[PDB]
């Protein structure tokens, strides 16, 4: 059985479930003030100073019962706006409120995205709380602060300034049409850091006073010196000056927590709660300046860095990385010297899930509901191989899984870097947690990941050693890492840590089924009446012609979006470069270059994101089968049948976003034959060579396509293929597709999952289909499976689940994650969500409380194929 | 005053927080929000000596630095290095 959560953990979760997601203004106000007050300062130092101020001038909040402390803001599920990055999703709203007129309508991507109305979300203003971006409650008295903080950013946020330059690209109009149709889900500026892996090395190794002295030393050495480098030589000095500034910031911030802990202790009448406050004052007082000296301090320090970075930009997917390896030295020393017992370590790891679970991403609804479903993807990876190529599993990683079992929360999602070298007992332990249906650990192929790492980053020198240090940025965005020598406890440990910027930025989710749609409708978006692409006016006379027209539209799309998103990120890295992450990420400090100037070791991270891969492959299958090979229907017949939703009522009327329910209006018999032919055509995920060959060809084409483009870092793009929640929105704006999927309904989840209800040859046939190409050609490949709980009963059931994972991993499969649930339960939770406040399911790369997931994704998850054995 | 204006208040979210002393959840607005006799003023720009001139929305002038800037009354001041209780 699973031990009860600790008392502290229980009291804090009781509080947690009542909390409301809250945007406030402190960080924003202070960032903006310090920014302009330093107008004229060298940009790196001006940036650093303003981030520093935004952290170290906030109200620090400490809760009773906490051992680990800090939060993004003074609120618990807190965040704040970044009008210097983007503001358009809230400033018209905000100004409409001051003026007491009607709030304007959302933009299209936002409007086709749903934020789950339950749990913590504030999707509607109430009392004195304004709902900002359909999710965040901000107090009415702050609305004026939001407006006044945002005003100086008119024309010059990353958003608006990059928009001015994008308007000078020849493809601007095309690009704008693509965004308005939601063919491209969102703009890179939305979240310019994240989908990467933080690197905790520097403060764990030096402490902030250590780091400040290192900056002093570098400044003395290089300020005013270029060496032989007339591009960046001189910039080294300002980089070290800026780092000293952000480090002073992080130190002040910690001190503020220390002082608040001291106050709370002084009034604490309950001696037990007083003890913690006292330990906290000391712990925060210490990590403000010294190298951490025990596990509590070391883990607390990783939180300071993590909150540090997610407060310097709006972002999701700042992966924690391999915390169990990073902190093994601090753990083992405490246990050895008897400073901590394991159960005390487990309490800290339990409390830590809470802290990470409350991290919010303030951003537009399109991102927060449309993509994230509110989750912020702080992914903790486990295992793989260490610097010396042996199993990296540490004893501390077992406790991380244990904490995950005892304190069941959405984050951090756990990710096993499955490697044949991994001990069986850790795999079985990991499996026993997955079989619980929390959705973690998910399972990712260490070997395939390292393979992608060597291939993609080969040109930048990637060797076997850094390759081994990889893990998942955000959900699945395989991200560069390296090992660095941490000295502690009289020995050196090569601990891992990320080594690139964002690996989930570039050309964002392109709804491939919707692009196919527009091939068939000659560029015209029939959902909206807008001509999106230039009409090709080609007779769709063959399969090859239709696929070539698809490719042509995918290449235009990729070209214009790429050029605009480069400008977005380039304005950002030049006027808004990372301060905290530029201190932490190697090799910034060693080179004297921030992230913006390619200080990170690995910079080939920018990518192209597909979406709807299986919906798309299955549509091609159907068209080729029904129209071009068997010639049973004409391409006009198919197209009309799709535009007409095969006679069924649309999800725009019924609000059912899966195959689960079709209101069978009388025009259905009119299309019953073609509809059945479409449902019946070969379907990906059945080891069916007809469908699987199309899927394979798609892979070789898409690899070739993406690598012809160049990111702002001057590196070829590669493919990222996940869905997150994006199949919600891009599904929504897509009419019925030729695979028999109906209008407005979600695309297929993930990218190698079978389309729901179409896998009919068992899980293994899905494995065979998925692996018809080599997964390391791309960054990842995302598979979801759902198992009925009876399917994994008993320790035998744990073993059976692990053998299922091993089978797919050994075929080369990149990833699989599981739901273990009874879909009838989820159906029930949908009817009455008040009754399941703690219910979680796995969506795609994340676990979320049901009550905070929108109907389209809920429906989608309900309808996923449920495996009984 | 309200809990919200007290130094003992622990922030939770946009509607409620904790009283540090009782450890019970307390509201920001409405019935139940008023200060208790144990109240100790929380440090805010609204109650700083450097804070002046606020408009109807609480937005006024910081003179904490020789160059004046704007500030807002409900801004937490406990971590402002120039904060001075009025
Ligand atoms: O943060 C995450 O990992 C989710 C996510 C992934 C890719 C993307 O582009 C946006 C959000
Ligand atoms: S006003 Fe009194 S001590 Fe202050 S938060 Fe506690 S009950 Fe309100
Ligand atoms: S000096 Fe500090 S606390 Fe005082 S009004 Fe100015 S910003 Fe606020």
């Amino acid at each position: 059985d699973i031990p009860e959560a600790k008392e502290s953990t229980q009291k804090l979760m009781d509080i947690y479930y009542t909390l409301k997601v809250t945007a406030d203004m402190e960080a924003a106000y202070w960032y903006n003030r310090t920014w302009w007050e330093n107008d004229g300062e060298v940009i790196e130092v001006r940036r650093a100073k303003a981030v520093a101020a935004s952290l170290s001038h906030m109200t620090p909040t400490i809760l009773p019962y906490e051992k680990l402390v800090m939060n993004k803001t003074k609120n618990v599920r807190g965040a704040f706006p970044f009008p210097w990055v983007c503001a358009s999703f809230f400033n018209a709203q905000a100004e409409a409120l001051m003026n007491e007129v009607d709030a304007p309508a959302e933009n299209e991507a936002d409007s086709v995205s749903v934020v789950g109305a339950g749990g913590g979300n504030v999707t509607e203003s109430y009392g004195n709380v304004i709902s900002i971006a359909k999710k965040f409650g901000m107090r009415k008295e702050e609305i004026p602060v939001l407006v006044k903080t945002s005003k100086p950013w008119e024309g010059i946020s990353v958003e608006e300034l990059s928009n001015k330059y994008s308007k000078m690209t020849p493809g601007y109009d095309q690009f704008k049409n693509i965004m308005e149709s939601v063919i491209c889900m969102f703009d890179s500026f939305a979240i310019p850091q994240g989908r990467e892996v933080i690197n905790y090395y520097m403060p764990l190794q030096y402490g902030f006073d250590g780091i400040i002295k290192l900056c002093d030393e570098k400044i003395a050495e290089v300020m005013g010196e270029a060496g032989d480098d007339g591009d960046f030589g001189m910039s080294r000095g300002y980089y070290y000056a800026a780092m000293k500034e952000i480090t002073k910031g992080l130190s002040a911030w910690c001190e503020n927590y220390s002082k608040r802990a001291k106050y709370l202790a002084s009034i604490e009448t309950d001696s037990e709660i007083k003890a913690n406050y006292e330990k906290i004052e000391e712990v925060m007082g210490n990590i403000a300046h010294k190298k951490p000296a025990n596990f509590w301090e070391a883990i607390q320090m990783t939180l300071c860095c993590h909150f540090g970075v997610v407060n310097e930009d709006p972002q999701s997917g700042l992966s924690i990385g391999r915390l169990g390896q990073v902190l093994q030295p601090f753990y083992e020393k405490d246990v050895e010297d008897g400073i901590m017992t394991d159960e005390e370590v487990i309490e800290l790891l339990e409390l830590y899930r809470i802290k990470i679970t409350c991290i919010e991403c303030f951003a537009s609804a399109g991102v927060s509901g449309g993509v994230l479903s509110g989750n912020t993807f702080n992914n903790l990876s486990l295992g793989g191989q260490n610097y010396d190529g042996l199993s990296a599993v540490t004893p501390l990683e077992y406790l991380i899984v244990e904490a995950g079992m005892r304190n069941q929360t959405p984050q951090p999602t756990l990710s096993v870097l499955y490697d044949e070298k991994t001990p069986e007992d850790f795999l079985m332990k990991a499996a026993s947690c997955t079989k619980l249906g929390l959705g973690y650990p998910a399972w990712m192929n260490n070997q395939t990941g390292m393979n992608f790492m060597m291939r993609n980053y080969g040109p930048e020198g990637m060797d076997l050693h850094d390759a081994r240090a990889w893990c998942l940025g955000g959900c699945l965005e395989s991200a560069p890492g390296c090992f660095l020598p941490l000295e502690y406890n009289g020995k050196v440990t090569m601990i891992p840590g990320g080594a690139s910027p964002t690996c989930g930025t570039g050309v964002h989710f392109i709804g491939m089924p919707k692009v196919l749609e527009l091939v068939l409708t000659n560029g015209l978006d029939k959902r909206t009446g807008k001509q999106v692409y230039p009409p090709h006016n080609k007779k769709l006379d063959s399969y090859e012609t239709m696929v070539n027209q698809w490719k042509e539209y995918m290449e235009l799309t990729t070209d214009v979006v790429n050029r605009c998103n480069n400008i977005q990120m380039d304005i950002w890295r030049k006027y808004n470069m990372p301060a905290v992450n530029s201190l932490l990420k190697p090799d910034c400090f060693k080179k004297g270059k921030h992230i913006g100037t390619m200080g990170a070791r690995y910079n080939s991270c920018i990518n192209f994101e597909s979406c709807g891969t299986i919906t798309f492959v299955n549509s091609l299958s159907s068209i080729k089968k029904n129209v071009f090979d068997d010639s049973k229907f004409t391409i006009e017949e198919m197209t009309d049948a799709m535009l007409n939703n095969f006679g069924f009522k649309t999800a725009y009327e019924t609000e059912v976003f899966s195959p689960d329910f079709r209101e069978s209006t009388d025009k259905s018999t009119k299309y019953e034959k073609i509809f059945a032919a479409c449902v019946n055509a070969p379907k990906y995920g059945n080891a069916d060579k007809y469908a699987d060959e199309i899927f394979k060809a798609y892979h070789y084409y898409i690899y070739d396509m993406t690598h012809k483009f160049r990111s702002y870092y001057g590196k070829p793009l590669y493919l990222c293929q996940i869905s997150v929640s994006t199949h919600g929105p891009q599904g929504f704006v897509t009419l019925a597709t030729a695979d028999g999927r109906l209008a407005g309904t979600t695309y297929s989840d993930g990218s190698v999952s079978a389309a729901a209800g179409t896998d009919k040859n068992g899980i293994y046939a899905i494995f065979e289909s998925a692996t018809v190409y080599d997964h390391s050609m791309h960054q990842n490949a995302q598979m979801n499976l759902k198992l009925h709980p009876t399917a994994v009963k008993g320790i035998n059931g744990t073993r059976k689940l692990l053998d299922l994972v091993r089978a797919y991993m050994r075929k080369g499969g990149f990833h699989v994650q599981f739901n273990v649930v009874d879909s009838k339960t989820l159906r029930d939770a949908q009817l009455t969500p008040e009754k399941y406040r703690e219910l979680m399911v796995r969506v795609a790369g994340f676990t979320q409380y049901w009550c905070e997931i929108g109907k389209p994704i809920q429906d989608e998850v309900i309808y996923r194929t449920e495996y009984d054995k | 005053m309200r809990h919200y204006d007290c130094k003992n208040y622990i922030n939770l979210d946009c509607e409620k927080g904790l009283c540090a002393l009782t450890k019970g959840m307390v509201p920001i607005d409405g019935e139940g929000s008023e200060a208790c006799p144990n109240f100790k003023p929380a440090e805010k720009c609204g109650n700083c000596k450097n804070f002046c001139n606020p408009d109807k929305y609480g937005l006024g002038t910081c003179t904490g630095l020789e160059k004046e800037n704007w500030a807002y009354a409900t801004c937490g001041a406990s971590a402002c290095p120039s904060y001075k209780a009025e």
